């Protein structure tokens, strides 16, 4: 089925970042992990022994889970490969 | 890792990483013009031993305190008095800190946050760079040579005479034992 | 602050941004006959110290760009003379809760 | 030489601990994955200062699981030696190839041949040592070394230093 | 980034979306032969057992609350108050 412009425009509205990248429940939808430090997909989630890590920004404690449209994940990964960093943060610090 | 106050826009070609030496050229992460969290500029932070001993102590202590605000619901003498402060507010696997407190407390040269205070109020009139205004504070020195040699970054930034008065007033303030 | 009558010469105006820091502004008589800030609608604004600002962000964990903006030419922005970056606190009345605090950064 | 650098870290918190005293847990985990760490770019993270006013900011919730991520902005006392730095410490080990002095949390080693000449090495000593005309260096003896070169490794930092210059030797 | 269990700032109460999802999620597991931490007063419908585990606050889960900037806060079904 289709998840086009309009259905995207709503997910952006909803502010449902991850689901977009993954509009969602009926198309993409994907569950990725992040570092609460460096907002990337780096994280090495072993959903079993709960181990989580993220060497580099080195973590194990501060880690999130977000739902985003796979396409979006890919949007990001593709960006990173072009050396650009898309940071995913779960809290607003800039106010307003 | 533990990120560091400035995002140096790395454009693919990461090559130039200079030498580390007493030419006062320290890793990019230690220029004298670094950035504070508030978003301001601030001189580097040069700690001379026995000044560090106090700052580490200071927190390790005010830690024990706020570590109980929530539980309601003479040389050798300091070796014991600290091991405790640790076995209380330390990771207990910070064998590094243990070893840093010994060293930091054995080779220290001041016991009064008042004595160390003058040390600072003194050298900080030089215009000298922080790494010097540190090596000077934690290194014994009788002659300008023992100094201007074990701290070559000085060589021309100060007359032998002056650097010598300061050295005089150092061993004068140098708390006893 | 300079007050022109019918207008200024386009040869003239291009001489204000030539002596920094110092700043200058230009106002036509006809636009200052009535204080726009006295109008039933326009609520009162307030300049925020480069301190009060660096705080507004830290308390809402906001990035500068995620903040509601006001025009560099916006009438009230001129009445107070904002500068690209200066934030304003807009305090108005509300039928949902007497007073509502809002902010407008500049662009 | 010891420093007080302004750092920051990222901790991913499982929803589980989204308790009443979360702030508490964070800080605590800050201190587990920091105090005693080691990098070539920061040196030795020895102690987190001002435990109290640690800035947590608002953390964002990731997007597949509920784990949230906060950028913990702190400040601590670091220490990373350099080539050409003069520091003195306590000797620890001493063998045919030299002795290793311990400057703080780190361990600087001195090559037999990086020392002077008139100083030989006595193996038949107990404890092991290095003898001279008038100087005697062994286990507990205090020395002052000049760090000639540094080498970062895993969770530590070693380095070679000399005592062949002037105003260098025991104290 | 994470946030200490102190300095916590969210709502002490469980959001409908949360509770809604907890029960669901929990059902799902219970329905999958996961272990049940309450005595079944004879119940046999997962979402119904889930409603039970949730009233004796015996559900081993944690709701991670991401914030707009990425940081999160972690609360336990235990803590969170359930008005609704």
């Amino acid at each position: 089925l289709r998840f086009g412009e309009m259905e995207r425009d709503c997910m952006i509205a909803h502010g449902a970042a991850s689901f977009l990248k993954e509009l969602m429940e009926a198309s993409d939808a994907f569950r990725v992990h992040i570092c609460g430090i460096c907002g990337l997909m780096t994280v090495i989630a072993k959903l079993n022994h709960n181990q989580f890590e993220c060497k580099g920004c080195d973590n194990k404690i501060d880690i999130y889970q977000i739902h985003i449209p796979y396409a979006a994940k890919l949007l990001f990964q593709e960006l990173m490969a072009m050396n650009i960093t898309p940071r995913l943060y779960t809290d607003r610090s800039r106010d307003f | 890792s533990t990120s560091t106050f400035q995002t140096r826009r790395r454009r693919l070609k990461k090559v130039e990483e200079e030498e580390n030496a007493a030419t006062l050229q320290l890793g990019q992460e230690f220029q004298l013009k670094q950035i504070n969290h508030q978003g301001e500029e601030e001189e580097l932070i040069a700690l001379n031993l026995s000044e560090a001993r106090l700052v580490i102590k200071e927190a390790l202590v005010e830690r024990r305190r706020a570590f109980k605000r929530s539980q309601k619901k003479t040389r050798e003498k300091e070796l014991e008095s600290i091991d405790v402060l640790l076995e209380q507010t330390t990771g207990g696997n910070n064998k590094d800190l243990k070893n840093t407190m010994q060293y930091l407390t054995n080779f220290s040269r001041f016991r009064d946050q008042e004595t160390v205070g003058a040390v600072i109020q003194l050298l900080k009139s030089t215009g000298l760079h922080p790494f010097e205004v540190a090596q000077l504070g934690s290194l014994a020195c009788d002659t300008a040579d023992e100094a201007k040699t074990l701290i070559p970054s000085l060589n021309n930034k100060i007359s032998d005479d002056e650097l010598e008065r300061i050295l005089k007033e150092l061993s004068n303030l140098e708390t006893l034992y | 602050i300079f007050v022109y009558q019918n207008n200024i010469t386009p040869s003239a105006m291009k001489l204000v941004p030539s002596i920094p820091p110092a700043t200058i502004e230009t106002f036509n008589e006809a636009a200052l006959v009535v204080n726009i800030t006295h109008h039933e609608l326009v609520p009162k604004h307030i300049r925020l110290s480069s301190d009060e600002k660096r705080e507004l962000l830290k308390r809402y964990r906001l990035k500068e760009s995620q903040l509601p903006r006001i025009q560099r030419a916006d009438p009230v922005a001129l009445y107070l003379g904002l500068k690209r970056g200066e934030v304003v606190k807009i305090i108005r009345k509300s039928e949902t809760s007497g007073r509502y605090a809002s902010y407008r950064i500049c662009m | 030489m010891f420093f007080i650098k302004d750092l920051s870290l990222n901790i991913t918190l499982h929803p589980s601990f989204f308790g009443p005293r979360m702030k508490q847990y964070l800080k605590t985990k800050l201190l587990e994955e920091v105090e005693g760490s080691c990098t070539g770019k920061f040196g030795y993270i020895l102690c987190v200062l001002d435990y109290d006013n640690i800035d947590i900011q608002r953390g964002r919730i990731l997007p597949t699981d509920g784990s949230a991520e906060f950028n913990v902005k702190y400040r601590a006392v670091v220490f990373k030696p350099f080539k050409g730095e003069v520091v003195d410490g306590t000797v620890v080990s001493c063998s045919q190839h030299g002795f290793e002095v311990q400057v703080g949390p780190m361990k600087v080693f001195v090559t037999k041949h990086l020392m002077p000449q008139d100083l030989t090495f006595n193996a038949g000593s107990n404890p092991p040592s290095y003898q001279s005309s008038e100087d005697v260096i062994t286990i507990k003896s205090r020395i002052r070394v000049k760090i000639e070169g540094c080498i970062s490794q895993v969770s530590s930092i070693h380095a070679i230093g000399s005592i062949k210059e002037d105003y260098l030797g025991a104290i | 980034k994470a946030i200490p269990k102190d300095q916590r700032a969210t709502t002490p109460y469980m959001t409908k979306y949360e509770r809604a999802r907890i029960l669901g999620t929990r059902a799902l597991q219970i329905s999958m032969n996961a272990p049940v931490f309450v005595d079944l007063e004879g119940e046999t419908d997962p979402l119904r057992i889930a409603m039970k585990e949730l009233a004796e606050k015996k559900i081993p889960l944690v709701i991670r609350r991401y914030l707009p900037d990425g940081s999160f806060e972690d609360w336990s079904v235990e803590e969170l108050i359930v008005d609704l």
